[PDB]
């Protein structure tokens, strides 16, 4: 037997699936979603980290001159100075008063802790969804991990389950994101090779162990002060620390739909959106034949109390006449109210009690016990507590039944007005007829 | 290595009609943030230093607020309002207006 | 109400009865240590002061 259904993607919401085939007793199905994970496929662009400025000792030549050649080093800057007179702790350094020369250079290289502290720039693509779903029917109660792609097929008690695909293709990650430690940011970044000093991306590297580096930090040297041996330099501070100071608000405290965001790997968990179609193929050994199933006749329903709250605020009692004891599957054929128990025990006494939850002022639904079917309708009162720490356990519906009190008032007023208008139309028609016949 | 932090005091919760007013009693500068779990959330975060009181809306979809170093706490609001849903016509009018004003 | 004025009330200075509502909650001790942990809303009298 093959069946198809749709279920809501909300964590913790119980779902009852009803399956009926000729020649077999109805069976009920319990499927609950425990945890959902949404992972996007990422490709790295570049990484960034703080730096150090390697400045070596100056070269001082007494009575001579020097020239320096360019080097293939990140942001190398050399400059040769004329007319200098060093001093040291003992005395002068060279005889020549004005025939001297000092050679200065400096460059920038990534810090020694770049491998432990760095920020990565990624690009988000189409994202996949995986979930952990539990299945309950009969005497089997198992939890399985499933890919929600329309391709995965799991087996539970000799039954094939095929999930997905998700109805809504919505992802909370933008096209370009930045990941640091355990936070993600929807922030665009400058392209590789075009960084700007003082901000994010002044240093870029294709990977953590890459031997090539691109640095643009605006290093400039300066002429040494008279009678001193030093190499001065003015440079814009590191952009990584600046980004670390006013990066902004992390997406961990901005994601809609209550999506918890983790890293390693980058994923968003417990997102509430869309519906998951379910396709299945049951075996014939999971049902029960009619001959050995109980028969329920003359079943009528009533409701004792009702209060539309987030819990199961409502009880209803079923009266019936049977032939033998047994266990029956019970389900609500509507959406306004959701039951709690999936199976019930029937006895010769002729009374069973059920719990249910709703959100409408006056619900109406059809409750089925085994092969029997009966209708229920009731009036519910609002609750008093304002705020509760658990999510709602009812599908959100508010419209009352056609036979509810307010709709009854509307119906009776409209009926009176319509009858009055119909009478007026009839009197106009009869007057027109008698006038025309003359 | 693994190093140690203190957990901030739990705050005082006062209920209301789709609203929560919190009392904060910090001993240090702590970070207080909240968000709503709807389509378009209303995020907020700040560095509390002294004793203040804040009011956070709690729509039917839900709220989550992160105080200090504790785990975040979520709250939801029930469908509560005034009037009687089975009385004279003005009573049900008042009830449904209290639930959803503009549509009624 | 805790944390505000009048969280600890006594009918007079020498009275033997007391009304205190300060939200005193205990906590489980950390493993391998002897101590009593507790979280308590600060005094409302200082807050009022
Ligand atoms: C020793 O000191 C003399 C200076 O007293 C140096 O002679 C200078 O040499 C440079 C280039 O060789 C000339 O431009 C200067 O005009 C010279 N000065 C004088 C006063 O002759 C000499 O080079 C030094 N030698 C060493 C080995 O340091
Ligand atoms: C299903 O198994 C889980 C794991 O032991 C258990 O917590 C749960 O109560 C079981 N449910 C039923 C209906 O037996």
């Amino acid at each position: 037997y093959e069946h198809s259904t749709v279920m809501p993607n909300v964590v913790g919401f119980p779902y009852k699936a009803h399956i009926e085939r000729p020649g077999y007793s109805p069976l009920t199905l319990q499927m609950q979603v425990v945890e959902t994970s949404l992972e996007p496929t990422l490709n790295l662009e570049y990484i960034t980290c703080e730096y150090k400025t390697v400045v070596p000792s100056p070269y001082v030549k007494c009575c001579g001159a020097s020239e320096c050649s360019t080097k293939e080093k990140p942001d190398y800057q050399c400059k040769v100075y004329t007319g200098v007179y060093p001093f040291m702790w003992g005395g002068a350094y060279c005889f020549c008063d004005s025939e001297n020369t000092q050679l200065s250079e400096a460059y920038v290289d990534r810090s020694d802790v770049c491998r432990h502290d760095h920020a990565s720039a990624y690009k988000a693509h189409t994202a996949s969804l995986k979930a952990k779903v539990r299945v309950m029917y009969g005497n089997v109660n198992q939890t399985v991990d499933v890919y929600v792609n329309g391709d995965h097929a799991v087996t539970i008690g000799g039954t094939q389950f095929i999930f997905g695909p998700l109805s809504s293709a919505w992802t909370p990650f933008d096209n370009k994101i930045v990941v640091y430690k355990d936070e993600v940011f929807n922030q665009d970044f400058p392209p590789y090779g075009s960084g700007q000093p003082g901000r994010f991306g002044d240093i870029q590297s294709r990977t953590v162990e890459s031997n090539d580096l691109y640095a643009n930090t605006a290093l400039k040297l300066a002429r040494p002060s008279p009678g001193m041996v030093h190499v001065p330099y003015t440079q814009t501070p590191s952009g990584f620390k600046y980004w670390l100071k006013e990066k902004g608000t992390a997406l961990n405290t901005k994601a809609p739909f209550g999506c918890q965001i983790k890293t390693n790997p980058v994923r968003a968990m417990n997102c509430a959106v869309g519906n998951i179609p379910v396709s299945m193929n049951l075996p014939d050994s999971a049902f029960t034949r009619i001959v050995e199933a109980p028969t329920i006749i003359d079943l009528t329903c009533t409701v004792a109390t009702c209060t539309h709250s987030s819990d199961f605020g409502g009880v209803l009692t079923l009266t019936y006449k049977t032939d033998k004891n047994g266990d029956c599957s019970v389900h609500s054929h509507s959406n306004v109210a959701t039951l709690q128990e999936a199976t019930a025990k029937v006895k010769t006494a002729g009374k069973v009690t059920l719990h249910f939850s709703t959100a409408s002022a006056s619900p109406s639904f059809v409750v089925s016990l085994c092969s029997a079917r009966a209708t229920c309708s009731a009036s519910c009162e609002p609750p008093k507590d304002h705020i509760v720490p658990y999510a709602a356990s009812h599908s959100n519906v508010v419209f009352p039944d056609m036979s509810g009190t307010a709709l009854s008032w509307v119906q009776k007023i409209s009926g009176g007005l319509g009858a009055f208008a119909i009478g007026a139309i009839l009197v106009l028609v009869v007057v027109t007829c008698i006038g025309l016949r003359r | 290595i693994t190093c140690r932090v203190p957990m901030a005091r739990e705050p005082t919760v006062i209920h209301g009609k789709r609203e929560v007013t919190l009392h904060l009693h910090p001993d240090h500068p702590t970070l207080f943030s909240y968000r709503t779990l709807g389509e378009d959330p209303q995020y907020h975060e700040e560095w509390v230093t002294a004793a203040v009181e804040r009011t956070i809306p709690v729509p039917v979809d839900g709220m989550e607020y992160h105080w200090g170093n504790n785990d975040p706490v979520r709250l939801w609001s029930q469908l509560t309002t005034e009037g009687k849903p089975h009385g004279w016509p003005h009573q049900i009018v008042q009830y449904y207006y209290g639930l959803y004003p503009a549509a009624t």
